[PDB]
């Protein structure tokens, strides 16, 4: 088995930047590395073929070089239509495996979050359950901590989160942070809170609230 | 020296059709092509793992002989295809004359000879002339 | 041209079955080896399996051994996956792809592995302020979710959902609007779920 380590697996850059995704194999696959783009909701294109052949059709802004344990794909002059997520593949011998993925992302100013909490409905706590909810709205970069706590005690493995991806008016992301309680648990305390600390806030900002509003 | 030929040559031997198909695509073989090696690849396959044992260590003799990508080598290799099953087991014999070695050459041969068309024996040799012609090779 | 069309995939529960065709044209089907490749929600490619020119023989990921086969009739340009035993793990969009670096895939088909039966979501609300609906409880995807039944697109964001631990999918949609538009203008989700034919409505205020 040909493990494929890909790196980095994010980066963001602007229209016009120099774009390079390094590919890794621990075993030599002498010249036999396939090189991928996709874009949300759509199949894979190839690029690349057999370390630096570039497929027909493609532009020649993309560019391959490696042999043997070490490959790089180079975008020269990055233009609107490659933001995407770009994959690495062997075909040295079976069974053929992918690197993880590299996002090339678009590259903006930083941007705090507008924080928000959202109690549990009078309906939903009805039916028997709570689910408390805490939105980051419009914030760049993605790297972003959201704490829960209920009465200050730090709370861990009873909530999700989701992200969009960047927007398409302003490169943006936005997170959402879902604590879910039974009923029973969530009317035994008062206070709730979530915590966010981003690299666009010089203080982590709290949000909360007391059940009974 | 010349790696891309005895990669081809394994994945023929070795009786395995996807490991041959990787092997077809990596040195760009036409659909002719390929059916050719792959009925090459046949007459190993039914002849079973001892054809590969053997031709093995026939192609191994020869690759290391005074001799010696080696004239020798591809002499053996169009011996095989387009020789009489005589010419091909009489200089097979001059590498290696165990009984058991010219029994399983003179198998292999004729199965060859039974199987192929001249058309593949010419398609197989088209394809060889791409590897030896490689700046790989 | 060269087309592939995927076609079996849908729903399935753990430990059932599931058979996999592609339609293959444009191309001398049985000269080349085919494969086939999955992807998971937010996650990267994944080669699963792979199969020779004529088809006598065949690999498969470690992962799926023995529970998958992989075949093609080279009479009708068709090739199969019969996927048995099927996992949560397994649920993933499913390509077939030409050769062994993949010059041509087909669209995909999507597969997915839950207990869950087909249910409609609940739905419950939530200088610039938000609102927003919290969609619980469904299966499977998709759900689909406008604002005051597409008259609000500006500051709309959706949530990829998440698969809670009772099997069940939940997201939120959310819209920011200006503080004082609070009690003057009504906010209402549209929250559509195509697969169980449920559609709801739901009023959000402070
Ligand atoms: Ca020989």
């Amino acid at each position: 088995d040909i493990q494929m380590t890909q790196s980095p697996s994010t980066l963001s850059a602007s229209v016009g930047d120099r774009v390079t995704i390094t590919c890794r194999a621990s075993q030599s696959i002498s010249s036999w590395l396939a090189w991928y783009q996709q874009k949300p909701g759509k199949a894979p294109k190839l690029l690349i073929y057999k370390a630096s052949s570039l497929e027909s059709g493609v532009p020649s802004r993309f560019s391959g070089s490696g042999s043997g344990t070490d490959f790089t794909l180079t975008i020269s002059s990055l233009r609107p239509e490659d933001f995407a997520t770009y994959y690495c593949q062997q075909y040295n011998s079976y069974p053929l495996t992918f690197g993880g993925g590299t996002k090339v992302e678009i590259k903006r100013t930083v941007a705090a979050p507008s924080v928000f909490i959202f109690p549990p409905s009078d309906e939903q706590l009805k039916s028997g359950t709570a689910s408390v909810v805490c939105l980051l709205n419009n914030f760049y970069p993605r790297e972003a901590k959201v704490q829960w706590k209920v009465d200050n005690a730090l709370q861990s493995g009873n909530s999700q989160e989701s992200v969009t991806e960047q927007d398409s008016k302003d490169s943006t992301y936005s997170l959402s942070s879902t604590l879910t309680l039974s009923k029973a648990d969530y009317e035994k305390h008062k206070v709730y809170a979530c915590e966010v600390t981003h690299q666009g806030l010089s203080s982590p900002v709290t949000k909360s609230f007391n059940r009974g509003e | 020296t010349c790696p891309i030929f005895y990669d081809v040559f394994f994945a023929v031997a070795n009786g395995n059709e996807l490991l041959l198909d990787l092997s077809l695509t990596k040195v760009a073989a036409t659909e002719p092509e390929r059916t050719a090696m792959k009925k090459i690849q046949d007459c190993y396959v039914e002849n079973g793992l001892i054809s590969r044992v053997l031709d093995g260590l026939v192609m191994t003799t020869i690759s290391s002989s005074k001799d010696c990508i080696c004239p020798a080598v591809k002499r053996d290799v169009d011996l095989f295809l387009t020789g009489t099953p005589d010419e091909y087991v009489e200089q097979v014999a001059q590498y290696k004359a165990l009984p058991v070695v010219l029994e399983n050459a003179r198998i292999l041969k004729n199965c060859v000879d039974a199987k192929m068309t001249e058309e593949d024996k010419e398609n197989a040799l088209s394809l060889l002339d791409k590897i030896y012609t490689s700046p790989l090779c | 041209e060269v087309q592939l069309v995927e076609s079996g995939g849908g729903l399935v529960q753990p430990g059932g079955s599931l058979r996999l065709s592609c339609a293959a044209s444009g191309f001398t089907f049985s000269s080349y080896a085919m494969s086939w490749v999955r992807q998971a929600p937010g996650k990267g490619l994944e080669w699963v399996s792979a199969i020779s020119g004529r088809g006598y023989n065949a690999d498969y990921a470690d992962s799926v051994k023995g529970r998958f086969t992989i075949s093609r009739d080279n009479s009708k340009n068709t090739l199969y996956l019969q996927m048995n035993s099927l996992r949560a793990e397994d649920t993933a969009v499913y390509y077939c792809a030409k050769l062994e670096y993949f010059d041509y895939w087909g669209q995909g088909t999507l597969v997915t592995v839950s207990s869950a039966s087909t249910k409609g979501p609940s739905v419950f609300p939530l200088s610039t302020a938000a609102l927003g609906c919290l969609v619980k409880d469904y299966f499977p995807e998709p759900v689909t979710v406008s604002w005051n039944s597409g008259a609000l697109t500006s500051g709309v964001h959706t949530f990829p959902a998440v698969l809670q631990s009772s099997g069940l999918y939940s997201l939120s949609s959310v819209v920011t609007v200006p503080s004082s538009s609070l009690g003057t203008k009504t906010y209402t989700c549209n929250v559509d779920h195509k697969p169980s034919n449920t559609k709801v409505d739901k009023r959000v205020e402070s």
